Formats: structure tokens, sequence, C-alpha cells
């Protein structure tokens, strides 16, 4: 493909594991979550913007404004956690266990 | 010849900067009946170099901070993004020709707000943090109309060109077609900047972030908020008060250029010379009930105007 | 490679006046000296932030008026615009833009 | 040292990544985002996206972020693990650096050739206008259902955002 | 009739920012449509050639394509520079 | 007086562009000839690099049409001096 | 008086006249005396870099004109 | 909250929804989800409570990641092919983000953990959503993508489905959870000939939507969650506990019933496949879940629980619910059998 | 689509955008233009398990322009002859080359 993609797409990669395992706080998450979206974006623009895909070329945007919704929805939950309990740890999450 | 340029650039900054802490508090002081320094040095002329030399061999307090790296981090990204606002400014040549350079002006505009954010977090104290907080708000919600207010504009230009702002008004200033725009912009600027009167960080007996900063540390955060002066006004003068460029004579675009800066400069020492200072939810109730229904409606108007009027300017 | 220059020459200065103040002042050997969550705030920032991405799409206008669709473009200008005043009547209305507890 | 351009960038782009997804406290993991969405741009500019390259900047680095930084330094309350998540990040960059420069071809999942980014860029350009401004341009002229679709969906979130936190 | 007077007048003295901004706004989605010079924002689009013109293989039959750029077929920016 | 500029700007811009359109049958005739010369160059310069590889031969398409197709960056540039690689590049896009 | 503020809005105005004036001068000593290419578009960039091989110094400032015909 | 409000947000889900099933590029079919999942958080919010602020947390940590990879998976497709066209997937790697992806969405095995929870901490009525409404966006794309999925990893996805819904629902007691697991259970029937003949991937999700319906609607007319308060409905609404029963054994796959139907015509054309022994385990596996089904017609319509000196004051006022077409669903849910070639009109 | 409404309403909601040969702004080609034309038509109207079989060199050239793998496997194959020869006192590059 070309050595661009090997790192781009590894940075992918490297956020999904650390969307995936979780230390303490739920906020390093969603940045991971946004950290995913961020390489998508890039990823996304460079094989649009090197094929000269005219009209693709508002799709990074688009991906951009979604994804940027989304995160003020997470961040919103995120708040009425530490509402509850004052912190934002994940191990507080645990009342569905029954 | 490049790097003989940037110093160009960078050095007369610092030393404009520096005069005009000297022509504040003077105009301030004929303004208030009294006369502001004039002991050190003819006129005063010497008092910026006692005050530069006075800051920066003073101990730093630098006390128990709980990172002690966004300490140093928050200084340096202030004064870094400061100096790199000017890069694009057309007078007359821009030192980068930048296709877009309306929108590095914006981009970088909106990053200075993370000096403010890790100022109160490397603060290592409850009440800083607020008061960081605080100044965070103000600054995005007045940045919103910025980037409208902006936007509007340029559908008279034409395009993000900064040198095409010239173009524009070569027949006329855009103060006149769009003065309600020039309104809301100006007190915009005043806003972003933390100029009275929407000084809340330094309105004593309310609260700042950079209070923790003496000595060195503090004239950095010093010089970074007054080069920022300098440039909104350099930017509203090349958006509403065109000059008119001579290609054979180019300094005598700069002449006229300057005056008109300076006169707005001196605008924001007028201002806060004269009224009170807002409280922070009237500030606020400012933006979203106020600037921001008549910028939209605004907005409205300048994309069809164009169009009902068949002056849609060039792309190029 | 001029613009590069620009900004490490920028960061590189901020960085020595900042070096030595923190160490010029030491030349002075002085004496050892010893010794909450508000919700309306973070909704300015997550209102900001909508607003903000509403303003992303309105950042092509200046190019979006040399099309030869003016009729197509000039109602999605508005369209936009008009939903951006609506989102704001509607914060303003649910008294969403108040600091009175 | 300069034709690598994009490919250095990529490589602090790696790193940065690693900086957050070992989950230091949050403050140095928005940090890690920051310096990474920044590098980010840098690499979008040289293929010829400048307004793109410029939108992370003020939306995504100026905008989100900021939201980001604002919410953490207001509900985060201001260890072995991030150190070793941090050095064995590192150390599969460095290995898959070393193995790319070396025989220039790496086949982890995909074959990822080494020669050099530039090498597959067009020759041939010659307009008066910038193809990346005029594809955005389309989303007023041929984007009409995007347009539509995106702003109801704006315009839900601040309703939505409303309900959520007003708890009660 | 009256209770438009006497609530545009009301409004006009409590909230004139607002006034002004839906007045403006309302001519913003009025005015396009009503003005007669839209049609030519249109034709100067149209008439700027962001790209080369190909010519025409010819057949024999095309009195309306011209020969050179000069010769009177073809369409004419006449209209423009009186404009 | 915003309209009557507006309108003067447009027909300065259909007049900068019809010099272009003038001058575009040359400039495309020049680039044809410029880009046939240097991919010959690289194929002259592929035989004296690979005239004792075992089993290569010279100037083999990759693809299974005939069709001509426009040279990438690789192929033009691929060994030309690094200032007119950099130059041919990112020329454009550092050009301040 | 008024007029003892003028000393430090003059310096003030010098300092902020040099880097205007510094720009417009350098460039033209660089590009042979004339205002430095606007290259904001990849067909202006061409024709820059037409000239850069046309001039022979590998110079895009360097002119060649109608002498330069047979 | 706001009645108007509540239908917008409710208008809100099956635009996102039907912007999935009617788009023809890769980029709306993300929108449609991502205005999917934007719009039903609030409704899982409503009551405000600890519970529901967790459900919606664990809910959208997962949603967010489905759709980050689903749209990696459309970005690696578009590097291979050069378009957005929803259709087959032309790089294998991208075929099996979109699988799983989709799988994340869905809830099936080993990506299901949240299914339990979530629909254990929102209401009755966020529930039905969650787990009838919701599988139609996903199931869209799939319908549409089959040609290129690897048989291995859905009949796989399919398999630990069964097994995982059956296991989990033996040791329930909570209604909610109950629905929960025999969700999972049912999702395997729907894309394990999801390969062979989509066409009975709709029969099984129209039969399931419509039984699982009936189901949400009959606990939210007593208000019952749990086993012990279903199990006084006989002393309350004696009527009530036949439909209960009727239907439980049409979800058990019971014939004359309706619910045979699905799992009849699955069992038809994997045979004609040759496919013998996957039928044969996945029928007898489902057994577990007639198993759980039974258990609550034991303390349901089969006995008669000990009732409550209070129950008395609740004879003398009718059922206020709305209860809306509760009498054609369960109709449906149990007399269908013998319209069974009907199916073509999924054709 | 699972539910063809467009074609059914006659009405362009999201097809401009699919590929990359469709009408463009200012009529702008794609830098795979002639490919996917070439493709697009050889396998239209004859469903895809067809098209998977007749048209598979019109793709492999597709597919080719798009990530260029094996023309930077021979660009490869070029650079390590002659570096080795570089190497040996074996090879004299061109002037113009230099
Ligand atoms: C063929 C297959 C056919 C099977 C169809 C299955 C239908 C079964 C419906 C469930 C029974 C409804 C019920 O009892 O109320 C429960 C519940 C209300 O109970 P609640 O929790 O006590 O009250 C909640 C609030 O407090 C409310 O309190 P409030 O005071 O704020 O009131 C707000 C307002 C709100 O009023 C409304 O609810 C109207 C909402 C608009 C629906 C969209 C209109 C569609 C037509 C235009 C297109 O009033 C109501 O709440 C009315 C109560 C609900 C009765 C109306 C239910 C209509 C469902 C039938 C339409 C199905 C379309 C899909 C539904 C949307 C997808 C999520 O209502 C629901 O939300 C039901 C959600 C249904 C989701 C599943 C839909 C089936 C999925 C398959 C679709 C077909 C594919 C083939
Ligand atoms: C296509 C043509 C199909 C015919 C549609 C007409 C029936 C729907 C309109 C009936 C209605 O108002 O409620 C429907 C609908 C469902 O309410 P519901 O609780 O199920 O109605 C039963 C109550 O007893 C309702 O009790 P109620 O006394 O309160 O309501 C009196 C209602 C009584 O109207 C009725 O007769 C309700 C029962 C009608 C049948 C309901 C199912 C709709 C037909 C589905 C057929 C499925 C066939 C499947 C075949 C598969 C095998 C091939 O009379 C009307 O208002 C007729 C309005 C005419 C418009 O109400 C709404 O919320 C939407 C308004
Ligand atoms: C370095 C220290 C930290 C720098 C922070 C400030 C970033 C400056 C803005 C980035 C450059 C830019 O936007 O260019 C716009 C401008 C927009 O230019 P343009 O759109 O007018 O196009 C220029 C060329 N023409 C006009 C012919 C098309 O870009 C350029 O002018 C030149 C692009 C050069 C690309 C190289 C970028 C390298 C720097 C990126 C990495 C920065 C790391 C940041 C670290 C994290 C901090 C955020
Ligand atoms: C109300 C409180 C805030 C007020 C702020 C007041 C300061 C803002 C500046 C407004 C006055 C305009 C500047 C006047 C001084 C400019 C001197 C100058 O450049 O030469 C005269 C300038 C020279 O002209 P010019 O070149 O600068 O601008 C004219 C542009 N055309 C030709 C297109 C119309 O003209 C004047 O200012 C006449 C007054
Ligand atoms: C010639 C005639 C011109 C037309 C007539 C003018 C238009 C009529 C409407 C103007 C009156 C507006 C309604 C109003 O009176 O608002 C008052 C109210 C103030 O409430 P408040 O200040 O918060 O009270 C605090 C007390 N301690 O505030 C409110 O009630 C909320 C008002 C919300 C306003 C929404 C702002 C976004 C819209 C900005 C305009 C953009 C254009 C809108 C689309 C126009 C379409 C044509
Ligand atoms: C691909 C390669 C994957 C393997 C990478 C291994 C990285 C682990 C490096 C060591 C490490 O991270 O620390 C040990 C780990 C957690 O750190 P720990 O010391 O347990 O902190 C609490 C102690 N009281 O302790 C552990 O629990 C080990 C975790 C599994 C590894
Ligand atoms: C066809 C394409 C265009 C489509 C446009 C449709 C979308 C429009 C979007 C509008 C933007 C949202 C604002 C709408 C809400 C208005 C504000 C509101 O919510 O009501 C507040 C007000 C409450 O009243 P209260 O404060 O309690 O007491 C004093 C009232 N006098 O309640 C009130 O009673 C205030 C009166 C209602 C406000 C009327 C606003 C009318 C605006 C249109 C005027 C057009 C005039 C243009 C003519 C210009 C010619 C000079
Ligand atoms: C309550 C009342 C609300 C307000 C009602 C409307 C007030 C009047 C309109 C003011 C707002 C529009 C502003 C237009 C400014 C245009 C500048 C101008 O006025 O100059 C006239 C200009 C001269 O023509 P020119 O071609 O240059 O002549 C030399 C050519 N050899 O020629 C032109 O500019 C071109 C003509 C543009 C016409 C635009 C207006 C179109 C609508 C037709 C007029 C009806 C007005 C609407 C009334 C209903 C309001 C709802
Ligand atoms: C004193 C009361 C007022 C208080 C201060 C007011 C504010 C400060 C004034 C505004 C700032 C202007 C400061 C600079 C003015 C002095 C410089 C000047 O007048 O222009 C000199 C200029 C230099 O000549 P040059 O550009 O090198 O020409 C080379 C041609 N081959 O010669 C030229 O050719 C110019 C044409
Ligand atoms: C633990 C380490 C993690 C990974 C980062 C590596 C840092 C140390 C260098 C080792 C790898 C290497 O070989 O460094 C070298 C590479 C340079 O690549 P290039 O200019 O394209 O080389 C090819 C071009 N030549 C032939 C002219 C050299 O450096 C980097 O790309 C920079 C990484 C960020 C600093």
């Amino acid at each position: 493909m070309s050595m661009v993609y090997m790192n781009i797409m590894m940075a992918f990669t490297v956020s999904l594991v650390g969307l995936l395992m979780y230390r303490s706080h739920l906020m390093s998450s969603l940045l991971c979550l946004e950290g995913m979206m961020l390489s998508l974006f890039v990823m996304a623009a460079l094989t649009i913007l090197n094929s000269h895909f005219t009209l693709a070329s508002m799709m990074p945007i688009i991906l951009l404004v979604f994804a940027a919704c989304e995160a003020a929805l997470g961040l919103s939950l995120l708040v009425m956690v530490s509402n509850t309990y004052g912190t934002d740890y994940v191990q507080n999450l645990n009342l569905l266990q029954c | 010849m490049f790097m003989i340029n940037i110093l160009m650039l960078i050095i007369p900054i610092l030393l404009a900067v520096a005069f005009l802490t000297l022509v504040e508090r003077k105009v301030l002081g004929y303004m208030q009946l009294r006369k502001g320094p004039n002991v050190v040095g003819p006129y005063g002329l010497l008092q910026p170099i006692a005050d530069a030399i006075k800051l920066f061999i003073k101990e730093p307090l630098r006390p128990a901070t709980s990172s002690a790296s966004m300490f140093i981090l928050a200084p340096i990204m202030a004064l870094g993004l400061a100096l790199t606002m000017w890069i694009p400014l057309p007078m007359p040549y821009p030192l980068i020709n930048m296709n877009l350079g309306v929108l590095f002006m914006l981009a970088m505009s909106s990053l200075a707000v993370y000096s403010i954010l890790w100022s109160g977090w490397a603060s290592n104290s409850k009440y800083a943090l607020i008061g960081a907080l605080r100044a965070v708000a103000q600054t995005i919600s007045y940045e919103v109309t910025l980037a409208i207010i902006l936007l509007s504009v340029l559908l008279m230009s034409g395009s993000f060109t900064l040198s095409t702002l010239i173009t524009t008004q070569e027949q006329m200033w855009l103060i006149l077609p769009a003065w309600p725009l020039a309104m809301m912009w100006f007190i915009s600027t005043l806003a972003e900047t933390n100029r009275a009167p929407f000084d809340l960080t330094e309105g004593e007996s309310e609260l700042g972030f950079n209070v923790e900063y003496a000595a060195g540390p503090f004239a950095l955060f010093f010089m970074a908020e007054y080069a920022n002066i300098i440039m909104m006004n350099i930017f509203t003068a090349i958006l509403f008060l065109g000059t008119s460029h001579n290609p054979h004579m180019p300094e005598l675009y700069t002449i006229n250029f300057t005056i008109k800066s300076l006169l707005l400069t001196m605008s924001f020492l007028w201002i806060r010379a004269s009224y009170p200072r807002f409280r922070y939810d009237q500030l606020m109730h400012l933006l979203w009930k106020n600037f921001l229904p008549l910028t939209l409606a605004l907005c409205m108007w300048h994309v069809s105007l164009p169009i009902l009027t068949s002056g849609i300017p060039p792309q190029t | 490679m001029n613009l590069m220059l620009a900004l490490l020459t920028n960061f590189t200065l901020a960085t020595l006046l900042v070096i030595i103040a923190f160490w010029l002042p030491q030349l002075n050997v002085y004496s050892e000296k010893t010794s909450p969550f508000s919700m309306k705030f973070f909704l300015v920032a997550i209102t900001f932030l909508l607003f903000d991405l509403e303003i992303a799409l309105l950042l092509p206008l200046p190019w979006a008026s040399q099309t030869a669709n003016l009729n197509t473009m000039l109602t999605m200008a508005l369209f936009l615009i008009i939903l951006l005043a609506v989102s704001l009547a509607y914060e303003w209305t649910q008294k969403g833009l108040e600091w009175t507890e | 040292m300069m034709l690598y351009i994009v490919f250095i960038l990529s490589v602090i782009f790696v790193m940065g990544f690693v900086g957050f997804s070992s989950k230091p406290s949050p403050i140095y993991g928005g940090l890690g985002l920051i310096v990474s969405g920044g590098v980010g741009c840098g690499i979008v500019l040289n293929f010829g996206g400048s307004f793109l390259g410029l939108m992370v900047f003020l939306i995504y680095l100026g905008g989100m972020m900021v939201v980001f930084g604002y919410t953490t330094a207001m509900a985060t309350e201001q260890n072995k693990a991030v150190l070793g998540a941090f050095v064995t990040g590192l150390l599969m960059e460095f290995f898959m650096v070393y193995y790319v420069l070396k025989d220039k071809e790496v086949e982890v999942v995909f074959e990822f050739n080494g020669l050099g980014d530039w090498v597959i860029y067009d020759t041939g350009d010659s307009g008066f206008f910038s193809e990346e401004a005029m594809g955005i341009a389309a989303l007023y002229s041929y984007g009409t259902w995007l347009v539509i679709v995106t702003g109801w969906s704006l315009l839900i979130g601040v309703v939505v955002i409303m309900e959520i936190t007003r708890g009660n | 009739a009256e209770r438009v007077a006497a609530f545009l007048k009301n409004v006009w003295a409590k909230e004139p920012v607002l006034v002004a901004s839906f007045a403006i706004a309302g001519l913003a989605v009025i005015l396009p449509t009503l003005s007669p010079y839209t049609k030519y924002s249109l034709m100067i689009n149209r008439a700027t050639p962001y790209n080369y013109p190909v010519p025409l293989r010819d057949d024999g039959n095309m009195p309306d394509v011209p020969s050179h750029p000069q010769d009177p077929q073809g369409p004419s920016l006449e209209w423009l520079k009186r404009l | 007086s915003m309209m009557k500029w507006n309108r003067e700007r447009r027909r300065l811009q259909i007049e900068d562009f019809e010099a272009r359109i003038a001058l575009m049958p040359l400039l495309q005739a020049e680039k044809d000839r410029r880009v046939l010369q240097m991919l010959r160059e690289n194929l002259e310069e592929e035989a004296t690099v690979m005239k004792d590889v075992p089993g290569w031969k010279v100037g083999e398409s990759v693809f299974h049409t005939t069709r001509w197709v426009t040279p990438m960056m690789g192929e033009l540039y691929g060994l030309r001096a690094s200032e007119e690689v950099l130059s041919a590049t990112y020329g454009f896009i550092w050009y301040t | 008086m008024w007029f003892e503020v003028l000393p430090g809005i003059a310096v003030m105005g010098v300092c902020l006249f040099i880097p205007g004036m510094a720009t417009a001068r350098i460039h033209r000593f660089s590009n042979g005396g004339k205002e430095k290419r606007v290259a904001h578009y990849p067909y202006q960039w061409y024709l820059m870099e037409r000239d850069r091989r046309v001039s022979g110094v590998n110079r895009s400032y360097v002119s060649k004109g109608l002498e330069n015909i047979d | 909250m706001n009645p108007i409000i509540f239908i917008i947000i409710l208008l809100t889900i099956m635009l996102g929804t039907i912007i999935v099933m009617i788009s023809s590029h890769w980029l709306l079919v993300w929108i449609g989800f991502e205005m999917n999942m934007l719009a039903i958080i609030p409704i899982m919010m409503k009551n405000h409570n600890p519970r529901a602020t967790e459900a919606s947390t664990k809910y959208f940590l997962t949603q967010s990641t489905a759709s980050m990879l689903l749209m990696m998976a459309v970005i690696i497709n578009l590097m291979f092919s050069g378009q957005w066209t929803v259709m087959k997937l032309f790089n294998p790697m991208a075929s099996m983000l979109m699988t799983m992806a989709l799988a994340m969405k869905l809830g099936m095995a080993p990506f299901h953990f949240w299914v339990p929870e979530v629909t254990q901490g929102i209401p009755l009525s966020s529930g039905l959503i969650l787990l009838t409404w919701q599988k139609l966006a996903p199931m869209s794309v799939l319908y549409q993508i089959f040609p290129s999925i690897n048989l291995n990893l859905i009949l796989t996805l399919s398999v630990l489905s069964i097994l995982i819904g059956g296991w989990g629902g033996l040791n329930q007691t909570q209604l909610r959870k109950i629905m929960a697991y025999s969700s999972i259970a049912h999702m395997g029937w729907m894309t394990a000939v999801l390969p062979y003949n989509p066409t009975m991937t709709l029969l099984n999700l129209i039969i399931y939507i419509i039984m699982t319906s009936t189901m949400f609607t009959m606990f939210m007319a007593n208000s019952t969650t749990t086993t012990l308060s279903l199990s006084h409905t006989w002393n309350k609404t004696p009527i009530m506990t036949v439909l209960i029963l009727a239907t439980l054994l049409s979800m058990g796959g019971l014939p004359p019933l309706s619910g045979f139907m699905p799992k009849w015509m699955i069992i038809q054309e994997m045979t004609k496949n040759n496919s013998i022994i996957l039928p044969t385990f996945m029928a007898i596996t489902a057994l577990l879940n007639l198993y759980f089904y039974m258990r609550l017609t034991y303390s349901t319509t089969l006995t008669m629980f000990p009732s409550t000196n209070n129950m008395k004051m609740k004879w003398q006022f009718p059922l206020m619910k709305k209860m809306t077409f509760l009498p054609t669903m369960v109709v449906l849910s149990t007399m269908m059998l013998p319209l069974t070639p009907m199916l073509s009109v999924l054709e | 689509p699972f539910f063809d409404v467009q074609k059914r309403l006659g009405v362009d909601l999201d097809r401009w955008m699919t590929i990359q040969s469709a009408e463009q702004p200012h009529k702008i080609p794609s830098r795979c233009h002639a490919f996917e034309k070439e493709w697009i038509e050889c396998a239209h109207g004859i469903g895809s398990i067809r098209a998977e079989k007749e048209c598979k060199i019109e793709f492999e050239d597709f597919r080719e322009c798009l990530l260029r793998q094996k023309t930077m496997k021979r660009l490869h194959a070029i650079r390590r002859q002659r570096e080795k020869l570089i190497k040996e006192g074996k090879y004299t590059p061109p002037p113009h080359h230099s």
C-alpha cells in the first residue's frame, strides 16, 4: 500500500486495544474512542485525496461532525456518573451484575 | 534572507508590545487628568526597559504545583502562538502567503484557550481552576460569533486569502457595507482578549489563571496577551479598513495601515478607561441572546444579498 | 519549508525566554522560603461544541456561491443557518442559557 | 531526510497514540491526543488537503478537545501498567519501523511497501482551482441529502443532551 | 389590524434586538425570489470558464458552433459587459 | 458600490481565465513531450541496470490492458536528483 | 500635555512599520527587483516551474523575452 | 419529559433505522446507525436513576465501538475498491470487521455481555425498542453483504448465540433478563440460515418481533418485572395468564403454534444444502429455551402461587393501560401456522 | 438497498457519491477514472457471480491503479538491482539523474 498506511493503520489498532483495556477512569476510554475517530479521519482523507475522488472530499467532514456529536453524548453520560458517585471509575458501574 | 525576514518580524513585535504598555499607561493617565510614566527617561521612553529587566531578575515562586510540566508548558504555548498569528498578515506582503490565511488565524486563535486551561491545572489550587474555567467559557463563547462574522465578510470577498481583502476594498472600506458586522466584530475581539469591560480574570473583587505566576514567567503571559491585542486590531483594520496598495510604492501601504492599527489599539485603551465591568453571566447573555441572534440574522442576509443583487465575488 | 521554520523559530524562541526566566533569577541565591462541579458550566462547553460543529458545515459557503445551482445552494445555506437558529431558540425557551439556581 | 516527511510524521503519530492508549492520568492523556491531532493535520496537509487539515485544528483540536480538557478539569479529581504498556507500544513500533526500512516490505495482514510515500503522487496537476475545495463546496450543490440528515442530527443532539443532563 | 400594531409596538419597546433579527432574516428568505437580478447570478457563474472548451469534430451539419472564437456564432457575453 | 466592484471582478476573472485557455494548448503540448522523454530515460537505464537479471523483461506493463496509463511520481522521477524530486512532490504544497 | 504621549506612540508606530517594510524590500532583493510570485493554485505553480526551467539559470524570477526566441 | 419531545425522539429512532434500510452508500448506512444511537440513549435515561445511567453508559460504550469498527471496514473496502456502494465487500479483512461490528450491535455471543444488563436497567417500554426495533437496522445490512460474509465466522456466532442464550436463561428470575437471553438465542436462528436463504432470516425476524412485542406488552399491562410478581396475575387478570401461556409455547417453537414456523422453515433450507448436523444441534439446544419458558408457565398459569391480602383492593379498578395491538399481536403469535406458504411475500 | 425506495421514486439521494466515475464538479476526473469505467461497464447486468469470473481482467487493472502494488514491487526490484551495482563499481548513473 504505502509506508504511511502501516503507521496510520497501526494507530487505529493501538487505540482500539486501548479502548478494550480499561484501567481505572472512564474518561481515559473516551480519549481512545476519540483517538479511533482521529485515525479514521486521517486514513479516510489520505485515500480520498490521493485518488482525486473529488466529491468524496466532503466525507471526512461528515465523519468528524457525527463522531464529534457522539463524543458530546459520551461526555454527557460521564458527567452523570460523576454526579452519582463523585468519580468516573468504571468499577462503580457494576450495579447490573444482578 | 527568510531567516533574516522572520527576526525582522519577531523582535519588532516584542518591542512594539513593550511600548504599548507605556502608551497604555500614558493614555490612561491623560484621560484621568494625570500624566503616567514620565520620569524614567525622556517622556518615559525607558519605562518598559526598567519593567522588563525588573521582572526577569525576580525570584519566581513556582510553588508545589501538581504537574510542574503544564506550568512550563502554558507560557510556551501562549507566547509561541501569539507570535505565530503574524506570519500570514499582509503588510502588504505576507511572510507566508497562505491561501486559507483567514482560516489559519481562526485555527490558531482557538488553540490559545489551552494556555488558560493548563495554567489552571498546574496551579494546584481549586480556586485557580474555577478561575480558568470561567475564562474558558467566555473565550469559546465569543469565538463562535467571530467565526460567523468572519464568514459573513468573506461572502463579499470571495475567498479565504488575506491579500484578497485588499482587492475587495479597492474602491471603498468594508466598514460601510457591513458596519453592523463591524460593531459586533470589534466587541468580540475585546471579549476574546479579556479586555475591559470584559476583564473578569483581572476582575478583582470577583476572581486570575495567571495569578500564581510572578517574575519572568508572568511577563511571558503578559507579552502574549498584549501581542494579540495588536494582532486583533491589525486583523480588524485589514478586514474593515482596507488600505489601498500601490505596488511601486509598497511603503505607502504600510504607513497608512500602521496608523489605522494604532488608532484601533488606542481604542482598546479608550474603552478600558470609560466603562465599568460586565458581570460574568451578563456577558454570557450578551453573546448567546444578543450577538448570536443578530449574527445568525446577518449571516443569512449576506449569503443571499450577493445572489439577489448579482454581486458574487470571484473565487480566485 | 518556510512555515516549518516560522513555527520552529517562534516556539524555539518562546522556550529560551522560559528557561532563562526560570534560571536567570536563580543567579540570585535566595534564601529557601520553606512552606466541585457546576452543571451550568458543563452545558456551556457542550453548547459551544454543538454550535461549533454546525459552524463547520458553514465554512465552505464562500466557495458554494460559485456553483450553477444557486437555487439549491441558497436553499441549503439558509436551511442550516435556520436550524442553527432553532437549536438556539430551543435552549433559550427551555431555560438552557440561565445562571440562577 | 525531508523527502520522507510524511513517513516521519506518521511515526510520531503512532507514538502519540501509545501515549494516551497506555492511559496515563487523563490530563496527560488529553495532551498526547493534542500532539497526535496536530501531527495528524500535518500528514493530511502534505497530501494536498489544506481545508481538511485546518479543519482538524479548528474543530477537533480547538473544538472538541477543548471540551475534553474542559470536562477533565471539572470531573477528574486532580503506575507499572502505564510504563509497561508505553514501553511495549514503542518496541512494537520500533521493530515495525526497523523492518520496513530494512527490506522495504512488511506483511502484517496487508502487504505494506517501503519505497516512499512520494512514489504514488499524481504527476499532472495544472488546474486553476483546488480539487479539495471544489469537492467540499459540492456539499450544497450535490449533497442536499447529507445536509438534511446531518442538520437534523445536530439539532437532535442539542435536545438529547438537554434531557440527559437535567436529571429530573 | 389593531392587534398586529398593538403587538409590533410592544416587542419593539422590549426586544429591539430580536425584532431586528427576525426582520433581517425575513428579508434574506424573501428578497432572492423577488429580485429580478437573481437570474444574472446564475448566468455569470455559468460564464466562468474553469475548464477548457474542448472543440467538437466537424461533421458538416452544425451552423451553430463557430469555427473561430471571433465568429458570430455561439454564446455572446455582450450582456455581461453592459451589466 | 460592492455590487458594481464585485461585478467588474467577475469580468476581470473571465479575462484572466481566457488568457489561460489560449495558452493551455501550448502547455499541454510541451508536457506531453517532457513526460514521454522522462519515461524513455528510465527505460534506457532500466536495460542498463537489469541487462543480466534471471528472467526480466524491459518495459513490461503491469496492466493487462494496452491503454496509455498516466505515470505516477515514482515512475518519472524515480532515479533523479532529490532536489528535483522534492520540487515535484512537495514543491507546490510547501510554497509558503 | 497630551502631546507628550506621542513619543511612545511613534516608537510603537516604528516597531510596527519595520515588519511590513522589511518584507517588501527583502522580497525584491531575492526576486530580481520584482514582487515575489504568488502561486495559490496549481496552474500558477506550473508556470513558475516552467519559468525555472526556461530561464536557464535555475531561478524563477529571471524572465526571458523576445530576445530569447529565434 | 414533555410529550412532544418524546414523539420527535421516537420519530428519530425510526429515521435512523430507515436511513440504513433505504440508503445505497456506506456513509449513510453509518449515519443511520449514528442517528439511531444518538436518539435512543435519552429514552433509556427517562427514569433518571443510577441503573438507567449505568445501562446507557454500558450501552454507549458498546454501540460506539461497533460504529468505529463498521466505519473502519467501510474505509478498508474503499481502499481496495474505491467505491461506497452497499453491496458485497471487496476485501476479506473488511468483511470480518463488518461482521463483528454488526455482531456487537445485535448482541450475538460472545459480544453479548451487555444485553442482559442493559435490558435490566431500563423500563419495560425501553427494553421493547432495544430488543425489537434495534435489530432491524443491523439485519438490513447483513441481508445485503451475506455473499461476502465468512461462512465459519457467521455460523460460529450463531452456534454460540443459541448455547449462551439457552444456558444464560436457566439461571434467571428477572423477566427483563429472560427476554434478554431469549433474544440472544433467536439471533442464532436468524443468522444461521442467512448464508443459505436470507428470506428465512426475515421470516424469523418478523415472527420474533411479533412474539416479543406481545410479551413486553403484557408485562407492561401488569407492571410486572420479576417471576414472583408475575405469579400474582392469576388472582388479578386471569385472562392475561392464558394469553401468556399461549405465547410462551409459541416462543418455544411447539407445534401447532406460529412460533414453530420459523424453526420449521430454517431446518428445511439448511438441509437442502446438505447441512444435517447443524440443524439437528440447533433444534436440540432450542429445548433449553423451551425449558425456562415452561418454568414461567408453571408459576403463572399452571399453578396458583400464594396471593397477598392487599390484592383484594386491586379487584376494584380496571386495566387503564393502552395495550396497543395486544389482541392482534397475540393472535398472530399463535394462529399463523396454517398460513405458512404466505412467507413468499417476503421474497 | 434493503428497501429500494430511490429507484421507485426516481430521486437520487446518495447514488452520486457511490462511485468515482460519476459526474464531478467542474468535470474533475479521478485518477483511476478510465479503469473504473471499464470495470463497471464490463460487469453490468450480469450479477456479481458472473462478474467475479468473467470481468476479472478489468478488475485487476482497476485494483492496480488504486494501490499500485505491482508497480511498487517492480520499482523495488529495479532499485535493489541498481543499488547492488552501485556498490560494485559496475554502475554509472546518467548525467541528468544526478
Ligand atoms: C418558509 C421558509 C422559512 C421557514 C421559517 C420557519 C422556521 C423559523 C425559525 C424561527 C427561529 C426560532 C424562533 C421561533 C420561536 C419564537 C420565540 C418563542 O419561542 O416564543 C417566545 C414568546 C413567548 O412570549 P412571552 O415572553 O411569554 O411574552 C411576551 C410575548 N410577546 O412567544 C411569542 O408569542 C413570540 C411571538 C412568536 C414569534 C414570531 C416570530 C416570527 C418570525 C417571522 C417574522 C418575519 C418578518 C419578516 C418581514 C421583514 C419585512 C421588514
Ligand atoms: C417593510 C419594508 C421592508 C423593506 C422593503 C424593501 C426595501 C427596498 C430594498 C432594500 C433592500 C435591498 C438592498 C439592495 C441594494 C442594491 C443597491 C442599490 O440599491 O442600487 C441599485 C442598483 C443600481 O443599478 P445599476 O445596474 O448599478 O445601474 C447602472 C447600470 N448601468 O441596482 C441594483 O442594486 C439591482 C437591483 C436589486 C434589487 C433587489 C431587491 C429585489 C426585490 C424587488 C424590489 C421589491 C423590494 C421588496 C419589497 C417587499 C419586502 C418584503
